């Protein structure tokens, strides 16, 4: 996942009066002035979707989704610093016959899940490892 | 075979109704044809009878109410520009329907195409249509009714419920 | 778009995180305070600017600023 | 047991003074104390507002109650005073002997500072204020005669006022119903349709038939009122009445035996005004209370209430479904039986448009002996019922749009027809925004289409019925049909229902009472105008109802409440959004459909029917039918009318109508001064009270109570408020003194 | 029965399928329309949308127009026409350009700046034309009489 | 796993296909009915539930609600045209007003409201006094 999609757009800050890009970028890399409706079998909003022989109500049909299992990565890889940081500490603090980051990680996160994994201070996450 | 899956039009007092057997060895598509053109000629006699029971009445407030209130009389009064007018825009309709009827799934008589929404599965919906059918049927009968009274008889109102 | 400053005033209440109705402030660690936590606007990029979170501060002057800048289709809060 | 039933707690609250002394007692906050202004304001704001200072639907329903015996007490006060005022300080007796001359008036000034001058001499050897409320007629027809019975009803009403006084009090602090009480929709129904509404029209009835008419026969014919024999008399002596109407010596017989039609003495249907009155016959108005009377009664046996036979509103209502609309009206009837707002907002609705009815058809078919020739009157209670319609259908709607921040519950809600309308709502919005636009612009445009006209020297080209014409012929084919409907569609009838439709003038006095009244192309220029109006003023309202909890702007609405300020000055600005907001620009469109409405109606009759006729057929109308030709255009408006008709409220000084030129002098005032509450912020004046207080300050002395400025809400409200004030008391003044005059 | 359902059975799209936005006769007649039809040309497209405009405009201005009752009144309804059309002509060229840009590549799409400039000019033909054709028409009108 | 809804015309438009999309996602316990910002009411699923707004607000103003029904496994997410996702809330996997250790300051000025710098001074400078 490209994190910087966003950040990666047109958009150019202002010297005074403006916060910038913040986190997530300040607009989308697209353009949203794109064209009207076209006639039937023809394309106009590039990737657009067919209208087939109702191209007067085609920005109704939708061809922008999201995979649940696609949702699970992007979560993964958004979030993959501060699991970084939480195992770091985990690792910090004498973990009891420790092995390596990852594999600490895998191990915590196969219980826990990974959510729960992200939400818990080390101290938990030491007694969780005891075993 | 239609008469295998034909729901509508079939009901109580009689129940399927072909005494001589017209519809014996028709195909679908004749079949279809026959239902259409039932439900076209129907549909028109009740506006038509609306019509003729509207001018009968008096109730014709257009050019100043100056047409007779013979229904059949005022249709030799109307300038041939309103005919026109007439026949010319039911042939823009008849256009259009056409058009309906061959886009497949097409439902003999369906021109708001309510196979859209609902299927023949719903009862509500097959006997709101046999209503409109059997209004239709009666209707056709009765504009053939009048006429002839207007014609011969020589009256254009009600000869039956008018004695209070 | 906007700008949202956090000064040493400070006092860790939370109010102004929970108040944000597009999750543009959150609770960071600090000393400076008995708290031991200060609030941070790293996501000003989805500030519509409307100042619920000064309304909610209880410092005497505003510990949280808004001060509002340039707009965006998301500064505002434009659905169409 | 009984579906339903009785049941009251007893000794609910304790009477004393205690929570007089301690303000701000009905709310948590307020309670706490006084620290800035704003708690004084806050007091009076939420004092009424049940909802909020109890959760408990029982506690609010019992204020309710006893809340409305309270208003009913003040109602009662209000018409005994009038009684009273009739009887010790007006003409009625003179005038009742001389109609058509003696002036009405029932108030008096005292004779300080030169206020004297306010008596006027309206006749009868008296000099008073000439009201325009209508009493005389309404006692008249009741057949009052003298001013001892006057009295006594006065001492009537002032005992009721006491009673529903008392009866407040009883059932709020001894005898307290229960929820389960007031959730008897059934049976209330049946009893307020049967019995409140059948019962009383039958009542009234008697008193028509037995009192009221035979006085009234007597008076119309001559008979000095001296001379009239004492309304018990006529209950008495069957023979009396006999003599006038020639069936009471029947009696009742033919009334138990089907022979109904002896009674045909009384009970008639002639229909059009009495010629020596100039108002309904009361024949006519006995049987019209008489029928209905039978009809509510009869509606009253329509819901099951303890015997099984009748109708459930549930059923009733969930069975109504339908292709296009889900589940159909499933969940209403909760709502209208958990919900007060709701109930408030049918209610009120309800009761404006009826005002609105009244006025219409009180003027074109008048009620009471001696009204429509007194101009001034009619006047009156056209505008007045008019306003109080106005309002109280924008009422509705509020109350409506709160019902949606704070009883809507999405649960009980599901796919019925609530829940459909908030699923369209963009829909519906677009649509009305649209049809508002096309009507404005194509209503109005006419108007200015015809002022470049005859500014420009081509009169031609003007939508004049000289011109290009746009006449209303939908209302004139009506107007003709109600015309021939005596004798055809309404055989039995013998007179049109109203002469406005179409028949001859009928003059009291010299003074032209009806007339038939014609439409043309102003007419049909100026009713698009009326409906352009009241599309506006629905569009405001409907979309606060319908955006009420969200929004694309704001979705969570909801939370914010009925009555919040805004959201911010982020999203490009989100001031006045609130539901409140949008019944605050709705009353001030309300108040722009009514001010053409009732100026319609002054011109036109002023121009087309009032006016005298001589012996011989000679019309003579009070304006000399300037409407045609100069209502057409918007400096006619100004010049024909405004200008025109306002030369009596300013050259009134020096005269018993001064009163009315220092209050058209006043309105306008007030109209102003709200101007700078409506275009100014609470901050300008928030730090000017701060340099004030300073100055207090550095005398040593501030209140601790610290001077704020008003909130945003408020200062809206103040501004609407004095905005409204000041616009109809301007009118009011300007119809009133001209009315005076031209009678 | 429910004659109202989610369009495209999108939940949650800001659109819903009513008897009135997709019945057969709805559908039908935008399909066949010249703006939405297959296989006509941005001229063609053009041209037959003008000849519909033009005809029933000359009718407003003929018979409403300051000059209406004088012998000329015709033909300053003709004019009148033109003008106007030449106004929504101005229109259509700014829009293309402002939505189009200047250089294309696609072709053949109504929404390209050649597409565009053809679409106009159809218009523009079109429109002129057929206010002509009733002019002609205007001139001596059929009283259709046996 | 779209929630139970019948339609709206209050739902999403063209930017959301060619500008910008949200999308909020969460399980639940049982099958209750919610109201939806857009407008209307809708039946949740008995588990996962998906369902696409066009701003970030309509969606955490959705969360909110969800809290009140005890839900607390909301997640929102972000997607382009193009079909890049963005996972924004809860970014770090704990809810913004708890302090995580891990989170570092942004846009914070150490000093009270009332030392920033005077207007003139900053003059052609392109800066302004709370960013000076
Ligand atoms: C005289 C003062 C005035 C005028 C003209 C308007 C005009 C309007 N108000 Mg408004 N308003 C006013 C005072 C006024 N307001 C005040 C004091 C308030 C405070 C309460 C409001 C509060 C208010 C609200 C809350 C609402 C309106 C709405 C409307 C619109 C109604 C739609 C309509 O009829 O369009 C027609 C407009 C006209 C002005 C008609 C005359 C124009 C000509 C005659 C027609 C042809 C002109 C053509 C289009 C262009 C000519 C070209 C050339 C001149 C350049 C319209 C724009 C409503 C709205 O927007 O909904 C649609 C609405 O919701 N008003
Ligand atoms: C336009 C005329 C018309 C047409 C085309 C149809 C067609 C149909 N009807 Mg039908 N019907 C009509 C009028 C018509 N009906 C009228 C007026 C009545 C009232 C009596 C009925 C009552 C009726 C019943 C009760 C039933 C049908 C049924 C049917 C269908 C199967 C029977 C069949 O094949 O008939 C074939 C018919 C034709 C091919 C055309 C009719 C023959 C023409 C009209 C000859 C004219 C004869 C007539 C005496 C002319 C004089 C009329 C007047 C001067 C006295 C078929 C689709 C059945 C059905 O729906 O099952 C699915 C069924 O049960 N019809
Ligand atoms: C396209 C719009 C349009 C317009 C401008 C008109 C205009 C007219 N129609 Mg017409 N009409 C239309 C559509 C339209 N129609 C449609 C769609 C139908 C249904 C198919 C009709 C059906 C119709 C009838 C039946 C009659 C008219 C008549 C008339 C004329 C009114 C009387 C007259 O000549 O006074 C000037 C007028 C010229 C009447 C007429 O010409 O009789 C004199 C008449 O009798 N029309
Ligand atoms: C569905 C049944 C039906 C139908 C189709 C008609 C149809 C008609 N009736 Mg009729 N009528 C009916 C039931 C019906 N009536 C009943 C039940 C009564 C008793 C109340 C009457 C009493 C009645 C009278 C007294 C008159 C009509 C007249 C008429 C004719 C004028 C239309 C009109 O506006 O009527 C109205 C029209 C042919 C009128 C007529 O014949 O005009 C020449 C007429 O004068 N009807
Ligand atoms: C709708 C009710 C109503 C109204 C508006 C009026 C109005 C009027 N009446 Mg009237 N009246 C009414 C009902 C009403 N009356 C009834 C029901 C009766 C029968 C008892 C009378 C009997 C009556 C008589 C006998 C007289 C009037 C007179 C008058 C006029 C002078 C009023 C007056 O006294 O001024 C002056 C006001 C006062 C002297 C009252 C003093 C002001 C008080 C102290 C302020 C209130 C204190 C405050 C509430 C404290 C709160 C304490 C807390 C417990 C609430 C005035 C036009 C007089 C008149 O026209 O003379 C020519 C006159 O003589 N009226
Ligand atoms: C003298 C008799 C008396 C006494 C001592 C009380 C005492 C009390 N009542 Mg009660 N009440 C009474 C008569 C009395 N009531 C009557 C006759 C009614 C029927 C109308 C009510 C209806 C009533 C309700 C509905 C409620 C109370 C409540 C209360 C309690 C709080 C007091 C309060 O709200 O201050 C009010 C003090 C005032 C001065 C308000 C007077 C406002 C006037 C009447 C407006 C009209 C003036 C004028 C005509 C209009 C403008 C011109 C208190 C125990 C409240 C409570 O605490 O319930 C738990 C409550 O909700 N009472
Ligand atoms: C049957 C009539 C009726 C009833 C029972 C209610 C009842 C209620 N309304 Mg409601 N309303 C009504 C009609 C009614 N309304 C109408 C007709 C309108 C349209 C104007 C409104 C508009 C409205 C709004 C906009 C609001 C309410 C609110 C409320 C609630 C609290 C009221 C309050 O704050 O008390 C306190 C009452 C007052 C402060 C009124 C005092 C009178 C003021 C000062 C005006 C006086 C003008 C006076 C006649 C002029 C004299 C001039 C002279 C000095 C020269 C309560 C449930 C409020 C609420 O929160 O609901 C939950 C709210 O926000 N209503
Ligand atoms: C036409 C050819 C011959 C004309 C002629 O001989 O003139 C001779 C006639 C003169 O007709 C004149 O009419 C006037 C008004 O009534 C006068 O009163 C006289 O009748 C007369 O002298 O010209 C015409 O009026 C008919 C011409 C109509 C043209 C049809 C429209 C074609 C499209 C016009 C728009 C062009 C713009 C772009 C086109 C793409
Ligand atoms: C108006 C014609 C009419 O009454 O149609 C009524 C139409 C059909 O109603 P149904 O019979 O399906 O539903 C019955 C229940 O609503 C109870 O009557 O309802 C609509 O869909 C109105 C659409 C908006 C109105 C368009 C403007
Ligand atoms: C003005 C006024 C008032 C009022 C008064 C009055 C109103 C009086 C009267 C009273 C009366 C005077 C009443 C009466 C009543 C009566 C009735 C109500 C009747 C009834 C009837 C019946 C009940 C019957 C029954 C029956 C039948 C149905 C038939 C058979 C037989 C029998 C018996 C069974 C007051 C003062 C308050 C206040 C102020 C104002
Ligand atoms: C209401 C309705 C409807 C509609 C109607 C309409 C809307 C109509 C329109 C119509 C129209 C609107 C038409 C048009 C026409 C046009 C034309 C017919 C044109 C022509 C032209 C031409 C022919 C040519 C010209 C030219 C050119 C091209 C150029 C050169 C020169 C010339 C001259 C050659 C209907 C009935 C359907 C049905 C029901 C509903």
């Amino acid at each position: 996942v490209d994190l910087d999609y966003g950040m990666k757009n047109s958009y150019v800050p202002a010297t005074g009066g403006d916060g910038g890009q913040g986190q997530f970028g300040a607009q989308s890399p697209n353009d949203w002035r794109v064209a009207g409706t076209s006639p039937v079998g023809e394309t106009s909003y590039a990737g657009a979707a067919d209208g087939g022989e109702e191209p007067w109500f085609a920005e109704a049909i939708s061809t922008v989704s999201l995979d649940l299992q696609k949702a699970d990565e992007t979560l993964k890889a958004f979030t993959k610093d501060a699991a970084a940081f939480k195992i770091e500490e985990f690792a910090a603090e004498k973990p009891y016959g420790f092995t390596s980051s990852d594999a600490a990680m895998e191990e915590l996160v196969g219980k826990l899940g990974y959510s729960k994994f992200l939400e818990m201070s080390t101290k938990q996450l030491m007694k969780t490892w005891g075993t | 075979a239609w008469r295998d899956e034909v729901v509508v039009g079939i009901t109580a007092p009689v129940g399927f109704f072909d005494p001589l057997g017209l519809s014996k060895g028709k195909d679908d598509a004749t079949m279809a044809y026959y239902r259409e053109a039932e439900l076209k000629n129907g549909r028109v006699a009740m506006a038509a009878c609306l019509g003729w029971y509207l001018n009968a009445g008096g109730v014709h407030p257009a050019f100043n109410s100056e047409l007779s209130n013979d229904p059949l009389k005022a249709m030799v009064e109307l300038p041939a520009v309103g005919w026109l007018q007439f026949v010319l825009g039911c042939g823009a309709i008849e256009w259009l329907g056409q058009q309906i009827k061959e886009r497949p799934g097409y439902v003999p008589g369906d021109l708001l195409g309510a196979s859209y929404w609902v299927d023949n599965s719903d009862e509500g919906w097959v006997m709101y249509q046999n209503k409109e059918l059997n209004n239709g049927r009666l209707a056709m009968l009765a504009i053939v009714g009048m006429v002839y009274q207007d014609v011969f008889v020589g009256d254009y109102g009600d000869m039956m419920y008018k004695q209070l | 778009s906007h700008t949202v400053k956090i000064y040493d005033t400070c006092i860790g209440c939370t109010q102004c995180v929970r108040a944000c109705p597009t999750d543009v402030l959150e609770m960071v660690p600090w000393d400076g305070c008995k708290s031991g936590q200060i609030a941070s606007s790293p996501r000003v990029e989805d500030c519509v600017g409307c100042k619920r979170c000064e309304t909610a501060c209880p410092t005497d002057f505003l510990s949280v600023r808004v001060y509002l800048g340039a707009e965006t289709t998301r500064s505002l809060g434009l659905a169409y | 047991s009984k579906n339903v039933q009785v049941f009251v707690e007893k000794d609910a609250v304790e009477t004393s003074f205690a929570k007089w002394a301690q303000p701000g007692h009905f709310s948590r906050t307020l309670a706490k104390g006084p620290k800035t202004t704003t708690w004084i304001w806050n007091l009076h704001a939420d004092a009424h507002d049940f909802d909020s200072q109890t959760s408990s639907l029982e506690e609010v329903s019992r204020k309710i109650f006893s809340a409305h015996f309270g208003q009913l007490a003040i109602i009662f006060l209000w018409i005994s005073g009038m009684h009273f005022h009739g009887a010790y300080f007006s003409n009625y007796s003179a005038w009742l002997t001389d109609p058509i001359s003696i002036k009405q008036s029932s108030q008096v000034v005292w004779p300080i500072v030169g206020q004297e001058i306010l008596n006027a001499d309206v006749g009868g050897n008296f000099q008073g204020i000439q009201t325009t409320s209508g009493w005389f007629q309404m006692w008249r027809a009741e057949g009052i005669t003298s001013e001892v019975e006057l009295y006594w009803t006065a001492i009537g009403g002032l005992a009721m006022s006491a009673i529903m006084l008392f009866a407040g009090w009883f059932h709020y602090h001894k005898a307290a119903p229960k929820l389960e009480w007031f959730q008897n929709a059934e049976s209330m129904m049946n009893h307020h349709l049967a019995g409140l509404l059948g019962l009383g029209c039958l009542s009234w009835s008697g008193h028509q038939i037995h009192i009221a008419l035979p006085i009234n026969k007597l008076l119309d014919a001559g008979v000095s009122p001296q001379e009239i024999p004492l309304p018990h008399e006529f209950l008495i002596n069957r023979d009396l009445m006999a003599q006038l109407y020639p069936s009471f010596s029947k009696g009742l017989a033919p009334f138990f035996g089907g022979n109904w039609g002896e009674y045909s003495d009384f009970l008639t249907f002639k229909g059009g005004l009495n010629p020596v009155t100039g108002g309904l016959w009361l024949s006519d108005i006995a049987h019209h209370h008489l029928a209905l009377s039978v009809l509510f009664i009869i509606a009253g046996h329509m819901y099951r209430t303890n015997w099984g036979i009748g109708h459930n509103m549930k059923e009733i209502l969930e069975a109504h479904k339908g292709p296009f609309t889900g589940e159909g009206h499933k969940g209403l009837y909760e709502i209208l039986t958990t919900s007060w707002h709701a109930q408030l907002a049918i209610n009120l609705a309800m009761m404006g448009s009826l005002s609105i009815i009244v006025a219409h058809h009180m003027y074109a078919m008048p009620p009471y002996p001696y009204l429509a020739t007194d101009y001034a009157t009619q006047l009156s209670l056209f505008t007045h019922h008019m306003w109080i319609g106005g309002f109280c259908v924008v009422g509705g709607a509020a109350h409506g749009a709160i019902f949606m921040v704070r009883d809507y519950t999405p649960a009980n809600n599901y796919n019925n027809l609530l829940d459909r309308v908030l699923r369209h709502r963009d829909a519906i919005i677009s649509h009305l925004n649209w049809v508002c636009i096309f009507l404005g612009c194509h209503a109005f445009g006419f108007y200015i289409h015809n002022d470049t006209m005859r500014a420009l020297g081509r009169p031609q080209d003007m939508f004049s019925d000289k011109a290009i014409q746009l006449q209303p012929i939908f209302a004139q084919w009506i107007q003709n049909i109600h015309l021939l409907a005596p004798g055809t569609t309404a055989p039995n009838a013998l007179a049109t229902t109203s002469y406005a439709f179409g028949g001859d003038v009928i003059e009291v006095g010299g003074k032209i009472a009806m007339m038939p009244i014609k439409l043309g192309t102003a007419d049909f220029m100026v009713h698009h105008i009326h409906a352009f109006t009241i599309h506006v003023t629905v569009l405001i309202l409907l979309k606060g109802v319908l955006y009420a909890r969200s929004s694309k702007l704001i979705p969570d609405k909801a939370n914010l409440g009925f009555r919040f300020p805004c959201d911010g000055p982020g999203r490009g600005g989100t001031c006045q959004s609130s539901s409140w907001d949008h019944v605050f620009l709705g009353l001030f469109w309300m108040y722009n459909s009514i001010s053409v409405v009732i100026f319609h109606f002054s011109w036109k009759m002023q121009s087309d029917v009032w006016g005298t006729i001589t012996p011989d057929g000679a019309i003579s109308h009070i304006t000399g039918g300037n409407f045609a030709q100069s209502s057409i255009t918007i400096n006619g408006w100004l010049r024909d009318f405004l200008w025109s008709q306002a030369s009596q409220v300013i050259q009134s000084y020096g005269s018993a109508s001064s009163a009315y030129g220092l209050i058209f002098l006043g309105a306008h005032f007030i109209w102003a001064f709200s101007l700078m509450f409506l275009f100014s912020g609470r901050g300008y004046w928030q730090e000017l009270i701060e340099s004030i207080v300073w100055a207090h300050n550095k005398l040593n002395f501030a209140p601790t109570i610290q001077p704020r400025a008003l909130s945003i809400t408020q200062g809206r409200a103040v501004g609407l408020a004095h905005y409204l004030l000041g616009g109809i008391g301007t009118t009011w003044a300007f119809f009133l003194a001209r009315a005076i005059s031209i009678t | 029965a429910n004659f109202i359902k989610p369009y495209n059975d999108d939940p949650f799209v800001g659109h819903l399928a009513t008897p009135i936005t997709s019945s057969s006769l709805t559908r039908a007649l935008l399909k066949n329309l010249p703006a939405y039809r297959f296989g006509l040309t941005p001229l063609l497209r053009g041209l037959e949308i003008g000849l519909a405009h033009g005809y029933f405009l000359i009718g407003p201005f003929a018979q409403l127009g300051p000059l209406r009752n004088s012998d000329i009144g015709l033909l300053a309804g003709f004019l009148s026409t033109i003008g106007l059309i030449l106004i929504l002509t101005l229109g259509l060229t700014i829009y293309g350009a402002a939505a189009f840009g200047q250089e294309k590549s696609n072709g053949s799409e109504l929404q390209t700046k050649k597409s565009w400039d053809q679409f106009k000019g159809g218009f523009f033909v079109g429109a002129c034309g057929s206010a002509g054709f009733a002019f002609i028409c205007l001139s001596s009108i059929p009283t259709f009489a046996l | 796993p779209f929630p139970t809804f019948g339609g709206s015309t209050g739902g999403w438009l063209r930017a959301a296909e060619v500008e910008e999309k949200y999308a909020i996602t969460w399980t639940s316990t049982k099958e209750q009915i919610f109201e939806m910002p857009t407008g209307g009411a809708a039946i949740m699923r008995n588990g996962e539930n998906l369902l696409y707004l066009a701003r970030k607000e309509q969606c955490l103003a959705l969360s909110t609600q969800l809290r009140t029904f005890k839900i607390n496994d909301y997640k929102i997410y972000r997607i382009f045209p193009s079909g890049e996702v963005q996972y924004l809330h809860p970014k770090d996997g704990v809810f913004p007003e708890k302090v995580n250790p891990g989170r570092t300051s942004v846009n914070s000025r150490g000093f009270s409201i009332g030392k920033n710098p005077n207007p003139a001074s900053i003059k052609f400078s392109g800066i302004t006094t709370y960013e000076s």
